[PDB]
Formats: structure tokens, C-alpha cells, sequence
RNA sequence: AAGGGAAGCGCUUGUGACCAGACUUGCGCCCGGCGGAUCAUCCGGUGUUCUCACCGGUGCACUCCGCCGGGCUCAGGCCAG
RNA sequence: CCCACCCAUACCCCGCCCUCAGGGUAGAAACGAUGCCCUGAGGAGUAGGCGGCCGUGGAGGUCAGUGACGAAGCCUAGGGCGUGAGCCCGGGUCGAACGGCCUCUAGUGCAGAUCUUGGUGGUAGUAGCAAAU
RNA sequence: AACGCGACGAUAACCCGCACGUAGACGUAUAAGAAUAGGCUCCGGCCUCGUAUCCUAGCAGGCGAUUCCUCCGCCGG
């Protein structure tokens, strides 16, 4: 480049490391329902629409439902339930749309006079909306079909006395 | 089944000694408060003359000078004797066996705040399932009544009060246990046939 | 009004370190996860997330909750215990302390 | 410095707004000085809230000092206070003045003034209006202000 | 950072010395340690009265067993003396602090004692060696406390 | 990008130091190590519970030896001179004024070490900012 | 701060108190203007290793540097998943 | 008699330190050939032998070395370096000299010696008012 | 018991100032007695098994309805 190596600076040796791709669980299927852990969604049930690269999972609540927007998720950090809802009339297009990266990644007097004042809290973007009710109007659709889903995605989990999870099937 | 509780009331009778004071060391180390009644009630194997002979060989053991520092205290109530056994089994010169020893506490008879309380059995200590039929056995009341304990007349009539009380309890509870298995079936009788099969169906 | 429960955690108790008669190692150890009692129980919890959460007696973020990480790793004899290593070894005096054992990394 | 908190016998500020006291301001720098403080304080004091915010200039040493009144009768034990020259001041014969701190200590001491915001910001050939030295502080009897 | 508590202010303070006394040094701490943190007049009061045998001074830490009597009731303490000499000079620095607060123009009624420490003095090279002592006390006026004027809405 | 060069992880084997026995019983006796010669001496016994003793296993790695936590080696520097010694070597070494050194030399190499890129480890002893 | 018939020391946390303060955090490219220069087959002077330097004087057609005002990119220290 | 389990500085895998051994290194090296790189092995230790390194007083040379805007010394619930003896810096005090390296030199490194001198404790405000004072 | 306990009598509330907010809770729910070569019962029947029962839904749990008189809690008799 630019600059000749100014110092002793070595080069690291290739690396023989490649990147293929990521195998999920059998039980991760579109349309199961998962069960958050951590976050401050944590104890809430959602329903898995797509699998993304590197673990990393796209989940609706749906809004309407429990309170859960579209956001990511870590396999790792969520529990698989056997129970799966159907996803037909689910726009795969907005889907694609979604899960692209890009969406949930993106000095002067008003710094200076801001420094040091707590950030207030930003409203939703309409595209983030309506592209939430695009996707929710075909789910919960769906979702009235099955008998209590609704309520069951409404409420949020919790371990009871003598609730064993080693011997508990979700 | 490796359940933990705020607190575990043990119904002292058909226990042995050293099997039930040892699990309750065990609890104690692991955490878990331990009450024990009816200590009176406890019960030693071997035969009565065996732990007479030994409690007395254990009053026998006394300090030279005067029995005020240092001395062996014999505390002649069942209770204290289970919490000497236990105390045996505790590592009381340290601090974790101190706090041991201040999570466990017992008493003799029942109380009303315990009374009013479930009480819990340790399959490991029973007399029943642990000690051979044809095998002798002791009391730790009457030890303790015949070397010197006060109270065994005491501890005799507010168990017994206890036990007219308890009978009452249970007779009301035999009426609840009526209304109870009345209103069932009641219930049942209206009790939306759909729901019901899908109780029958999911094993409720 | 919900009236539940909100705990996503089973409940566990240090109990002492990974200890022979008269040496212990404190860099390592011991937790009796309730309602676990077998070697397969203790192998569905190895691999495990684990908070131990005490009081301060002063706020440094606001709160005087502390919490102290680590993870079950390898189960301890057959009663069930497994072993357990933090990136601080736990104190000392919570020899038979609450502990919380989370649900992640989950496999299921 | 000294923190109220750290001043025993201490107290809070209230939000009232306090008189100031300039004292032994006596030099053209001793005015500048006591007329920048006297801009940086407001002109009105609230006389409710009873505060007092002095400035004691001696031996170029601004003293800062923040208390509180309470004008009371003189107790049988103290003193009727004497004046400096023309002792026993006439008219307050009975009445003494009780102070509580409230505020930070601090002690001034002026090392420059100058024409606009620093040094840079001074451009004209007057950039700099003074300059404390060592030189000028030489002779103990020699006082700036 | 920390700061440490700032001295009281001089002209509400007064402060005495007395170096290279010719009094024990175990004693005069006795005395010190039994009037320290008192009202002037009280302070006064008791060591009169110690010199007119009518209370005593507690000993805790140099205590060496003299008296056992009911004088020792009113500190706690079984051992307790009657340091002559001790209560004298202390009279008299206490009086010399008066006299300088008085000077500085401070309430005479409200003097107390905060600070009263006795520390040792270059031994009398005369093997039967003195000890002589070194005590300085520093009295204020009692703290006051003042009113608040009521917070005003804005 | 203004750091110390990539450089392996910096690993100490002990951080606590070697006392001397009976030091903390005998104030004449320094902190200061001295193996004891006692033919029975537990610590030189090596018996458990006893002090250990230093040794050539407990020496660090030559990568990582003589570096400052931030990864810099320190320069003990006395002028201008020895900042631009250390002109072509600031990733690996980081400037030390000298105690004895004045406040305008202090001056002076802070400035140099600013200009030339080279971290000082003392850049405030003797001197304050002015506006 | 601690102290129920010793203290003191080792490994390992925890609590409190005080003290310190993490990578020293930038290069590059592209536009428009401005000024300087191995730019000019420019002029003059000086010292020299006699072929290399340093000054004084003109300019900005080309070339190279900067400074300003834009624009874009990249790189980074530690710790976790 | 059978199954599982617990832990030594014991055995296995890996990282780091040093010593040893072997190999490579010039129309010279991208690191003082007394230098650099690679590989394998080993690691207790009394009497004793060898090497290296830290430190003190003074002398020659050198650092166009530090310094009255602060040298040396000392104190310090601070930041580092080295396995270690030790070294550097920060804060306070302080007031006139001092240090790094290469050598040269020696009255050069302390816990003991019922060690020397000086100073200071418990015994103890005790024993006793005894010579001295 | 001078660091075991009980009953009783008599007290210390105001003014000004100033200082700070768990040897281990997270559903920390569950009372017959008695025997174990017997017991329970509803008098039909039932008992290896607490592997049970209770409770368990809503922003760390909102608003308005729909609709229920079911539980919970506070104070009085």
C-alpha cells in the first residue's frame, strides 16, 4: 500500500480456516415455536420464521399478540417447542426482505449542549412497522385457526415447583 | 426427590438415632433447615440396659475440678440428647458447623406452630423398614425419664390434648373431604363433556 | 394481575470445592441441582450457564446485586452433583449457598 | 478546597439567592476582581432565605466562605461585639449574629486576567492586562490584591 | 478523590501547650483521658475536686491496682487514683486556654474540650530516670445549628 | 491505530511476591528475599503451607519480559536526545522521564514524544495545562 | 476494623476503605480554491567530496508538496457470545 | 464376589522458563557469529566445585549526562519491571551536590557471636521511701 | 446460666440541625393419629409409588369492554 512497513511488523501466515455453512438443530423448523430465555424479552414465547447464518435465528411475537417485534435471536439462547403452527400466507419475498442483515444493523451546538444528557427514547420507523403488520396479519391469521394458540403465545413461561426440565418435554 | 424447601419438619418417632441425626447434618451442611419433634418419641436399637449402660458410663465421665468449665454437661433431655448426637457429627469448633448447628433446631412434643405444620419421614431411618423384626429396641424418653429427665409427665398430657385437637381437626376435614367429593361430582354433572374428554385424554 | 411465577432457572447450592481429605481447590466447584439425583440428569446439565447473586451493602450501578458467572461442566460422583468453574471461585462462606442455574446454552 | 460534607457542623444551600460580602477590595485590581464576582453573583438577594457568600481579600489571599444568619440576643456569657478602632459599636449592643457553613472552603488566589477568552483570544498589542510573578511578590509588605 | 475533615476555624478555636512538665507521664495521660471531651467548667469542677480528694480519675490503661473504693462507680472502672500534681497544671493550662480564648474574644460559656493529647519528654538525664510530658489541648465553642429559611417555588 | 505491536498475551506466572521468612515476626528482618540455609528449615524443606522459593521455572517468557501492561517497554529517558533515540522505536519501547529531570526538559520531551508518537508513562509530574 | 482459653504465615475468593485510570485512539484516496517548491532545458551567487549541495531573484505552462473547504473508504486496544 | 465413583507434586496432552545435546546460519545477515533460527531430552538436594548476575566507597575514560524552576537523603492504605538479590516512576519533605556504562581498586553486602556502642520497651507508676538523687 | 426464660409495674415525646437506606426468598403453598404378621374408607370400596394435591394466563403483568358472582386482601362484630 501507501506506507512501506515501517517496523518488524511480521505478517501473519494463511490462516486455513473456511466458513461453510450452518447445520440447526432438526428441531428448528419454520413455523416452531420458541421459547426466549435471556433478553428483555426473556420467558416469552414467539414463532420462528427464518434460520439465518451463524446461529442466528428471524422471530416474530407477533406484535399484537405477546409484545414481540421482528428481532433476531440466538439458537443457543432459545428453547425449541415441539409445537409448530403453520405458516402458509406468509409473504417469503418480505421474508428474504427482513432477514437481511442491513435491517436490524441500520460537532456542533446541539452536541455540545446534549453532552452528557440521556439519549431520548426514538419512535418506530413505519418500515419497521407495516412491515410488522404485513408479516402479523397472515400470522395471527393463521394462529385463530389453532385452538388456544393465541392465549399460548400470549403468556409467558415460567418453571413451577417440581417442574424438572431434564425430564420435561417441550 | 432432592426437593428444597423452606423448612422440613421431622416427626421424630420410629427413627433412629444416628441414621436420622447424620441425614440431618448432611441437610444442615447442605443448607436446609431442620426442625425435629417428638424427640421423646426417637428410638435407639440395641437393647435398653446397652444405652443405659453407656448414657451412665457417659455421666460417669466428669473433670476433676469443678464441673462449671470444661466440663462434660449431661443434658438429660431427649432432645438435647439428639442434639449432642448431631452436634457429634457437626464440625462445631467452626464457624460452617456453627452455622450448622443455629439452622437445626428440635423440641419435645409438638408445639402449636409446628402442630399446625406438616410433618416429613425419612424412609432411611424408619424402625420399621430399617431394623430386623426379631431385634430389640429402646426409647429415648424412657432413657431419659429413667436417668433423670423431669418432664415426661408434661410432654404426656399436652400430647394428649394434641391428639384430642388433631382427631377434631380431622373430623372436619373427613366433612371438607364430603363436601369436596359432593361438589365432583356435582360438577360433573354438567361439566361440559368436551373439556372433560380432554381432560380424560391429556391424563388429569 | 398474572399472580405467577417468574423464575427461568432451577435452583442449585454450593456446596464446597473440587477436595480431597485435608487439600481443596477452590479454583473448582460443587453444586446439587435441585430435582437431579443420576449421571444422565447431570449430563442433560452439563455444559451449563451459572449465576451465583449476593448483596453488597453498597451501589456501584444503581443496585447492590452481584452477580459471579461460571458454568457446570462435568458431573461429580453419581448422586447427581456436578462441577462447576466461575471466572472468580466462589467465596468461601457460600458453602451451601443458592445458587441459579440457567437454561442456555440449550440443545433442545 | 474543602466539601460541605467533609465541613463539620455543616448545612445545605438553599435555593435562595444569597447576599454577597466583597471585603478589603482596595487596589484597581482588587475592584476588577470584586466586580467580576459581583457580575457572577445576582444583584438582588433574596432576604428570606438568609445566606451570605463573603470574599475576604488579605495579603491577596481571597477567602471564600458561605454561611447562614440567625440575629440573636446577646447570652449572658458572650460578648457585645467590639469595633476595630472606635471599640463596643453603638446601636447593637445586645444582639449577636449566628453563622453555620454551608458551603464549599475555598481560597483564590488571582494569577491572570486578559482581554478576551485566554491567551488565545488576546490579539492586540494590550493582550495581557496582568501577570502574577514571583518578582512583584518578593517583599512580604507588597500586596497586589 | 477523599478529603479529610477541615480543622475547625482558629477564632472559634483555642489552643494551649505545655512542654517539658515535670509530672508523670502515665499520670497526666490518666487525667487527660478522664477530662477529655468535657465542659470547661465541669472539667474545672472535677479536677477541684480531685485535688480535694472528693472524686476520682479512672485508670484504664497505666492502671496499677491502688484503690478499690464506690468512687469508681460512676466510670465502670475498679481502679482509681487521685493525681495531684495532674490535676493542678492540667488547672492551669485550662485556665491559660480560658484566658486566650478570652483574648480571642470566644463565649466563655461554651468552651469544651475536643482535643487533649499528652505525649512523652526528653528523659531527665541524671539508674533512676523522670518522666516528663508534653500536653496540648485545643477547646471550641459549642457547634451551632441554625435555621432554615423555607424553600421558595419557582 | 496508535498501540504497541500485535504481541502474545501477556501471562505472569506469579504476581505476589517472595518474602522472607520470619520478616513479618522480626521487623530487622527486609522483605527482601534470602534463601535460608538451615539444614531442618521448613521452607527450604519445602514442606506444604510454607512460603515458596523462587526459581528459574517461575521466570516469564521472553516475548512477553520487560513489557508494561499497555505492551511497551520502558525507556529510561533524560533529554530530547533520548526521545529521538526512541525516534524509530515507539511500538516497542515507552518513554520514562527521569526523576531528577526539570520541569521545562519534562516539558520539552513530553512535546518531542507528542510529536514522534512515543507514550510517556509520566507526563504529568511537574507540569499543568494553561489556557 | 477485629477479639468465646494465643498470635503471626500460605493458596483462594468475598466485603469495606483508599488509590490508579484502558488504543498515545489515524492513515489513505477523490474533488474545488490558495500558497510554496529537485517545477522551469529560467537568471545570479557561494561552498564543495567537482558533482553534488545551499542561498538571492522571476514566474505557475507541466510536475510535486502542503493549507483550507467539501466527499468516500479503511484500519485499529481489550473482553464476551 | 460384582458395578460405579473420590483424589498425589504419580502417568497422558498442551503452554511457558532455564540447563544440556544435535543441526542450520557469508562474494553475510533484514538481531551485538560473545548474534539469530530449528529440534529432542532433563529439572529434589547436605559437604563441596563452576558460571552468571544484583549492590557499596573511591579512580581513569565516556554520556556536549542530571541539577537552586530543586542533587542526595528520608516517608508514602500508589504505577510498573525482573524468578530473585534489586531497578524505575508517581505524592510529600528537603535544601547542594549526583548518576548510567567500560574498566581499576577494596577497610564492599549481617539476625544471631551470653557480640560493641547508643537509644528505647514490658515488668510498672509495681517492689519500696533504703546509698545516690 | 453474670451472653437461659417468663409475668408485672413505671418510662424518652417534642424543637432545631444532618446521615444513610441477610450462613443466603423467588410458588421459599400442603397439620390426623396409629400399625407395619396391617391399615384407610364415602361402607360402595381403596392402599408399592408425594411420579400426589393446591396453585399456576394479563406491561415485573396496562386501558376499556364482554361477562362472572369465584377467590384474595384490609378493617369492625
Amino acid at each position: 500500500q501507501k506506507w512501506y512497513p515501517a517496523e518488524d511488523e511480521a505478517q501473519p501466515k494463511k490462516v486455513r480456516k473456511a466458513v461453510r455453512p450452518w447445520t440447526p438443530r432438526k428441531s428448528l423448523q419454520p413455523g416452531t415455536v420458541l421459547i426466549l430465555l435471556a433478553g428483555r424479552f426473556r420467558g416469552k414465547r414467539v414463532v420462528l420464521l427464518k434460520c439465518l447464518d451463524q446461529g442466528v435465528l428471524l422471530v416474530t411475537g407477533p406484535f399484537k399478540i405477546n409484545g414481540v417485534p421482528l428481532r433476531r435471536v440466538n439458537a443457543r439462547y432459545v428453547i425449541a417447542t415441539s409445537v409448530k403452527v403453520d405458516l402458509t400466507g406468509v409473504d417469503q419475498a418480505k421474508i428474504d426482505e427482513v432477514a437481511q442483515p442491513k435491517y436490524f444493523t441500520a460537532a456542533s451546538e446541539e452536541a455540545f449542549f446534549k453532552q452528557g444528557e440521556k439519549p431520548q427514547k426514538k419512535p418506530v420507523s413505519s418500515t419497521r412497522a407495516a412491515d410488522q403488520k404485513a408479516i402479523d396479519k397472515a400470522l395471527i391469521a393463521n394462529i385463530k385457526k389453532v385452538d388456544m394458540l393465541a392465549s399460548y403465545l400470549a403468556s409467558s413461561f415460567s418453571l413451577r415447583k417440581g417442574d424438572k426440565p431434564h425430564l420435561m418435554k417441550f | 426427590m432432592s426437593s428444597f424447601e423452606s423448612v422440613v419438619v421431622i416427626d421424630g418417632k420410629g427413627h433412629l438415632l444416628g441414621r436420622l441425626a447424620s441425614i440431618v447434618a448432611k441437610q444442615l451442611l447442605s443448607g436446609q433447615k431442620i426442625v425435629v419433634v417428638r424427640c421423646e418419641a426417637l428410638n435407639i436399637s440395641g437393647e435398653f440396659f446397652r444405652a443405659k449402660l453407656k448414657y451412665h458410663a457417659y455421666l460417669r465421665k466428669m473433670t476433676r475440678y469443678n464441673p462449671t468449665r470444661g466440663g462434660p454437661f449431661h443434658f438429660r433431655a431427649p432432645s438435647r440428647i439428639f442434639y449432642k448426637a448431631v452436634r457429634g457429627m457437626i464440625p462445631h469448633k467452626t464457624a460452617r458447623g456453627a452455622a450448622a448447628l443455629e439452622r437445626l433446631k428440635v423440641f419435645e412434643g409438638v408445639p402449636p406452630p409446628y402442630d399446625k405444620k406438616k410433618k416429613m419421614v425419612v424412609p432411611q431411618a424408619l424402625r420399621v423398614l430399617r431394623l430386623q423384626p426379631g431385634r430389640k429396641y429402646c426409647t429415648v424418653g424412657r432413657l431419659s425419664h429413667e436417668v433423670g429427665w423431669k418432664y415426661q409427665d408434661v410432654v404426656a398430657r399436652l400430647e394428649e390434648r394434641r391428639k384430642a385437637k388433631g382427631a377434631a381437626y380431622y373430623e372436619r376435614k373427613k366433612l371438607a373431604a364430603r363436601q369436596l367429593s359432593e361438589a365432583k361430582k356435582a360438577a360433573a354433572a354438567k361439566v361440559d363433556p368436551k373439556v372433560s374428554e380432554a381432560l380424560a385424554a391429556y391424563g388429569y | 394481575p398474572s399472580e405467577a411465577g417468574h423464575r427461568l432457572y432451577v435452583k442449585g447450592r454450593h456446596l464446597s470445592y473440587q477436595r480431597g481429605r485435608r487439600n481443596t481447590h477452590p479454583k473448582t466447584s460443587l453444586i446439587k441441582i435441585e430435582g437431579v439425583d443420576d449421571t444422565a440428569a447431570a449430563n442433560f446439565y452439563l455444559g451449563k450457564r451459572v449465576a451465583y447473586v449476593y448483596r453488597a451493602q453498597k451501589e456501584v450501578r444503581g443496585t447492590k446485586i452481584r452477580v459471579i458467572w461460571g458454568k457446570i461442566t462435568r458431573p461429580h460422583g453419581n448422586s447427581g452433583v456436578v462441577r462447576a468453574k466461575f471466572t472468580h471461585p466462589l467465596p468461601a462462606r457460600s458453602f451451601g449457598a443458592s445458587v441459579r442455574i440457567m437454561l442456555y446454552p440449550s440443545s433442545i | 478546597y474543602a466539601p460541605g460534607k467533609a465541613i463539620p457542623g455543616h448545612g445545605r444551600a438553599t435555593n435562595h439567592y444569597p447576599e454577597l460580602l466583597l471585603n478589603n477590595f482596595k487596589t484597581p485590581l482588587g475592584l476588577l476582581a470584586a466586580k467580576s464576582m459581583h457580575i457572577l453573583f445576582p444583584s438582588k438577594p433574596e432576604l428570606a432565605g438568609r445566606q451570605v457568600v463573603t470574599l475576604h481579600n488579605q495579603r491577596d489571599y481571597i477567602f471564600f466562605r458561605r454561611h447562614r444568619y440567625v440575629f440573636r440576643e446577646a447570652r449572658p456569657t458572650e460578648k457585645n461585639v467590639v469595633g476595630a478602632d472606635g471599640k463596643e459599636m453603638e446601636g447593637v449592643k445586645g444582639i449577636r449574629a449566628g453563622l453555620q457553613e454551608i458551603g464549599p472552603r475555598m481560597t483564590l488566589k488571582l494569577r491572570r486576567v486578559d482581554k478576551g477568552v485566554g491567551r488565545a483570544g488576546s490579539e492586540g498589542p494590550d493582550a495581557v492586562k496582568w501577570e502574577w510573578k514571583a518578582k512583584m511578590e518578593k517583599k512580604r509588605t507588597r500586596f497586589n490584591l | 478523590v477523599r478529603y479529610a475533615a477541615t480543622e475547625i476555624a482558629p477564632t472559634k478555636s483555642a489552643r494551649a501547650r505545655g512542654s517539658y512538665l515535670r509530672v508523670s507521664f502515665k499520670n497526666t495521660r490518666e487525667t487527660a483521658q478522664a477530662i477529655n471531651g468535657w465542659k470547661l467548667q465541669r472539667a474545672l469542677t472535677f479536677l477541684q475536686n480531685v485535688i480535694d480528694k472528693k472524686e476520682a480519675v479512672p485508670m484504664r490503661r497505666y492502671a496499677g491496682s491502688t484503690g478499690r473504693t464506690a468512687q469508681g462507680k460512676q466510670w465502670g472502672v475498679s481502679r482509681a487514683r487521685w493525681p495531684v500534681k495532674s490535676a493542678q497544671f492540667l488547672i492551669g493550662l485550662l485556665k491559660n486556654a480560658e484566658a486566650n480564648a478570652d483574648a480571642k474574644g470566644l463565649d466563655t460559656g461554651n468552651l469544651i474540650i475536643k482535643h487533649i493529647q499528652v505525649n512523652q519528654a526528653p528523659k531527665q538525664r541524671r539508674p533512676y530516670m523522670s518522666n516528663p510530658c508534653h500536653i496540648e489541648l485545643i477547646l471550641t465553642e459549642a457547634e451551632e445549628t441554625v435555621q432554615k429559611s423555607e424553600a421558595v417555588v419557582r | 491505530m496508535v498501540a504497541a505491536k500485535k504481541h502474545v498475551p501477556i501471562v505472569k506466572k506469579r504476581t505476589k511476591r517472595f518474602m522472607r521468612h520470619q520478616s513479618d515476626r522480626f521487623k530487622c528482618l527486609d522483605s527482601a528475599w534470602r534463601k535460608p540455609k538451615g539444614i531442618d528449615n521448613r521452607v527450604r524443606r519445602r514442606f506444604k503451607g510454607n512460603l515458596a522459593m523462587p526459581s528459574i521455572g517461575y521466570g516469564s517468557n521472553k516475548k512477553t519480559k520487560h513489557m508494561m501492561p499497555s505492551g511497551h517497554k520502558a525507556f529510561l529517558v533524560h533529554n530530547v536526545k533520548d526521545v529521538e533515540l526512541l525516534l524509530m522505536h515507539n511500538r516497542t519501547y515507552a518513554a520514562e522521564i527521569a526523576h531528577n529531570v526539570s520541569s521545562r526538559k519534562r516539558i520539552d520531551i513530553i512535546t518531542r514524544a507528542k510529536q514522534l508518537g512515543v507514550k510517556v508513562t509520566n507526563a504529568k509530574a511537574k507540569v499543568t495545562t494553561e489556557v
